[PDB]
């Protein structure tokens, strides 16, 4: 029997993320129009298990958290999922000691993993950010999150 | 009265090295990031330098740049004779809310 | 591919109101802001005030207490920049480039990678 | 041959702390007097290799980060070990979204797992935080980082 | 295990200068901090000033303009708490006790888990 | 003129639930985490809650608290005899930098 795919979740399990050449977005509509750190091609990966896949290769619409499926909201009628994950989320530059900070540094609210997913292979993965403390981009963006409860 | 203060004009011989300065007052340069821009006479600017250090993907690696403390420095190592050009650096200033440029350096190689 | 193009020169009177355009093509027009610079014969580069091509978001330069208006066209993909009450100092080239970043929060970060070829606009009598 | 040793620790691996009753440090000479929170009793977890140990059983004279010892910082006539690790370090009350921030949430620099090791079975986990956050402790806190660059 | 003790009652006058001390045993002294709370025959209680058992930092109510002095001895193992210019309001019985927290910063949180018995102090003719 | 204001009194039959308030200022209980105390008549205060819901571990469970908005709620299922006592919340301040303590509340079974 294979390992759990990378498309089945469970809270408390460790998500590490890759975001290359990852570019500053100023307004983020899942982000309740709050800045974003974006790339065209992220990877994700599961650090328990060692499994992990492409972002522009998962099809967000069947993967699972809990048993069950990922909560999505529609804003500007296109179609964001959520990957919920207890605490903030933590990034930095890749290979690099510089870090970044989400928007809510300051606050007890945590974070999640947005993906925007068109039908096909075309993914962008969202991570908050409060401004440009990385620069404008392009550049090479890694964060690391704990999966978190699963939404209501 | 440019707020980031550059050099008027700097020269080489052909082949040599030429460093280009930029100072700033701390509410510029010290916390914000830097871009650097090149005119040629007559023409638009161009994209050099970004977030301090980085090329965009038409520059060649003859062109390098870093910041330190309150001043960033453009360098170009082998200077070409087409590099005739007049270059500018930018970055955001919080006491006056503007994105202010540096006045300007012409390079000329002779 | 990416292009940017801007309207002809412009030749006015102390005291108008000049409106120039600036047409981009070859990306999507709302994933990036745009901003304007106008550079005069003997002079630097001056920024002028960006544009949020999304939500319309608008910052300006405190140099002029009231006189520059941005506005976008997302269905034409084109954005317009207006001067008021000119003198003979509004004459320079004004240039209509794509914004990467834009962040006015102390770490701010921003590069114009993508440039028109600008517009002259000339204030005489 | 077994699994690599939890003693053992590599850049980039993936570091799981749980802090039972974690009370509240006013300053905390490891962190240049700043707040800190501490646990009596926490718990290392290596989460890609799945090894783990209570961290008052750990001989941390003899943990290694990329292959050479760890750094070791003697304040107030206290050693105290340092585990780096990428960006800055993500803990939230165990088992709830409520989450902390660190002292420097708002710059770009990372943090380090700081522990107090008295040679026997005495050991305190040190955490970063900016205040009270979470409370005034006991608090059960889980955090999460990812290990850094070998410090010089 | 854990205690706290207190000195003796004490009478003075219009103007004086009381100091009453609180030792503590059972437990690391630095480890914690040290409160001291007055409460008047009929009131409530109301916080006078905190100690930092391990670097002496302080900090006071604004209620005295200055009249209120906390300090500690480490060696010894008790605070001090100091009070001048006493009017017929000092008259309260003075608590000491250990601090759990103490952050000022708005998300603050602190609490006393072990009290003195407390000192009556009075102030009469 | 306490800051955090309590009733002065309450009641409930031997075994009935009482229920304690303790309203703040959007400064006080708003941000900051709040404490309970009991006191005994003529004795030393003794903590009961702590972190707005947090019991040390001598407390039995009838004692429960929480702090929702402005305002903070103390209260005890099966009143005892052996509770005849003043209550105090207590939490700080950053209008008036201090750690405010709440008026007291005499509960009585009667």
């Amino acid at each position: 029997a294979p390992a759990r795919p990378i498309t089945n979740w469970r809270s408390g399990d460790v998500v590490w993320v890759t975001l290359p050449s990852a570019e500053y977005a100023q307004s983020q509509s899942a982000m309740g129009s709050h800045p974003a750190y974006w790339s065209e091609e992220a990877t994700i990966i599961n650090v328990a298990t060692g499994q992990r896949a492409a972002v522009s290769s998962i099809k967000w619409d069947q993967v699972t958290l809990n048993g069950k499926a990922l909560h999505k909201e529609t804003h500007s009628g296109l179609v964001y999922y959520q990957l919920p994950l207890m605490g903030k989320i933590n990034f930095w530059q890749q290979g690099t000691t510089k870090a970044g900070y989400t928007y809510n540094y300051n606050t007890t609210d945590s974070d999640s993993l947005w993906v925007w997913w068109d039908g096909g292979s075309k993914a962008y993965l969202y991570i908050s950010t409060y401004t440009t403390m990385l620069g404008a981009g392009p550049v090479n963006i890694t964060g690391l999150g704990a999966v978190g409860p699963n939404p209501v | 009265q440019s707020v980031l203060t550059q050099p008027p004009s700097v020269s080489a011989a052909p082949g040599q090295k030429v460093t280009i300065s930029c100072s700033g007052h701390s509410s510029n340069i010290a916390n914000n990031y830097v871009a650097w821009y090149q005119q040629l006479p007559g023409t638009a600017p161009k994209l050099l330098i970004y977030d301090n250090d980085k090329r965009p993907s038409g520059i060649p690696d003859r062109f390098s740049a870093s910041k330190s403390g309150t001043s960033a420095t453009l360098g170009i190592t082998g200077l070409q004779t087409g590099d005739e050009a007049h270059y500018y650096c930018e970055t955001w200033d919080s006491s006056l809310s503007l994105w202010v440029f540096g006045g300007g350096t012409m390079v000329t190689v002779l | 591919q990416v292009q940017i193009v801007q309207s002809g020169a412009e030749v006015k009177k102390p005291g108008a109101s000049v409106k120039v355009s600036c047409t981009a093509s070859g990306y999507t027009f709302t994933r990036y802001g745009l901003v304007w610079v106008r550079q005069a014969p003997g002079q630097g580069l001056e920024w002028m005030g960006s544009i949020n091509t999304g939500n319309a978001n608008t910052i300006y330069s405190e140099k002029f207490q009231g006189r520059v208006s941005i506005t976008r066209d997302t269905s034409a993909s084109t954005t317009y920049m207006e001067l008021r009450s000119l003198r003979y100092e509004d004459t320079a080239v004004y240039f209509c480039a794509r914004e990467r970043g834009g962040s006015v929060v102390e770490p701010a970060a921003h590069y114009m990678d993508v440039w028109g070829n600008g517009t002259t606009v000339s204030v005489t009598s």
